[PDB]
């Protein structure tokens, strides 16, 4: 399910609030539905009630109030050891070299 | 009704149970590239040391 | 201070209000609602951070003397922006929009002695001609003042007093 809702989409900066039981911890993954793509935003500030600002890790163009978020209950966590050999990828650790999947067994 | 007005007032909020901090209590609000914001502690003194969850404390400044 | 914020709440309730030709049961519904406000647990919640909805529902559920839809609804507006200790200021401000609406005056009469229910008649039908508004007299009496009166209405002062005379010589001179 997806607990939380865009309330304002400032440039790259993006608040979401959620039901003060379920509140991302700080350095939080949320993840979101830009459209036709997936796009995720790290939790930076627990400010007010429920509500929480965030970093977009991606163009933020697109992006409605009212979107329905979700949070991935970890940080930013990526793919390790020696299946990344070989491989560009991005901050996120996704493969930015057309070659596939990376094929990791532990993030 | 000014007296029975008040008196309704805590009978209601009593029923309802919304409820007052204890003094040397209170509770997380916001938190912030590592500055906490607190609701409560009525008897929290400047400089004193606040002791949070996990056997760690701060400093209360503001 | 709220007193720059309640004027756009104040002058919707009595719009509102006057449509419905229910002001005098809103006026009693914002004295309850600025009351529960001063209340010692209630005060101490509109200061948390909790969430505006949260905050409102359990505001309403303190008062069943609010007409379900409407008096529930501005409770509703002014939580959404954080503004519920603004309520003992937007009944005073009612209070008044409707004082001008009904053209009422209020002006107090002070006094270094009782006037003789004589004396108040005059100043009264006199003040009705200053003002185009019907006045209600509030006299007191004041030791520093020691003669004649001082009539206050509104921010408006008519000084009569033997206190103010004296204190208008010495400058005189």
């Amino acid at each position: 399910m997806a607990t939380g809702k865009i309330v304002q989409v400032i440039g790259a900066v993006v608040d979401v609030e959620f039901p003060q039981d379920a509140v991302p911890r700080v350095y939080d993954a949320l993840e979101v539905q830009n459209g036709n793509e997936r796009l995720v935003l790290e939790v930076q500030q627990q400010l007010g009630g429920g509500i929480v600002r965030t970093i977009a890790m991606g163009s933020s163009d697109g992006l409605r109030r009212g979107l329905d978020v979700k949070d991935l209950e970890h940080p930013i966590e990526v793919p390790v050891g020696k299946a990344t050999l070989g491989r560009i990828m991005n901050v996120l650790g996704e493969p930015v070299d057309m070659k596939g999947e990376i094929g990791e067994e532990e993030r | 009704n000014s007296t029975e007005i008040s008196e309704l007032i805590k009978q209601r909020i009593a029923q309802f149970n919304v409820v007052s901090e204890a003094h040397n209590e209170g509770t997380i609000v916001s938190v912030s590239d590592g500055v906490i914001r607190i609701h409560g502690l009525a008897d929290c003194m400047q400089g004193e040391m606040i002791s949070l969850p996990g056997n760690r404390y701060a400093i209360a400044l503001n | 201070e709220f007193i720059t914020v309640a004027r756009p709440y104040a002058k919707a309730a009595f719009d509102f209000a006057v449509e419905h030709q229910s002001v005098e049961r809103w006026q009693d519904m914002l004295a309850f609602a600025a009351e529960v406000t001063k209340n010692e647990q209630m005060a101490e919640l509109l200061s948390g951070a909790l969430a505006p909805e949260t905050l409102a529902e359990s505001f309403i559920a303190v008062a069943g003397e609010q007409l379900d839809e409407n008096g529930q609804n501005l409770i509703r507006v002014m939580a959404e922006n954080g503004r519920l200790n603004a309520l003992p200021d937007v009944l005073e401000q009612f209070i008044h929009l409707r004082a001008v609406s009904e053209a009422t005056a209020e002006v107090d009469v002070i006094s270094a002695a009782a006037l003789s229910e004589q004396q108040l008649a005059k100043i009264s039908a006199a003040m009705e001609k200053r003002l185009s508004r019907k006045v209600k007299l509030n006299a007191k009496i004041d030791k520093s003042v020691m003669a004649g009166v001082i009539i206050r209405a509104g921010d408006m002062v008519i000084d009569g007093s033997v206190r103010g005379r004296l204190e208008r010589l010495a400058d005189v001179l």
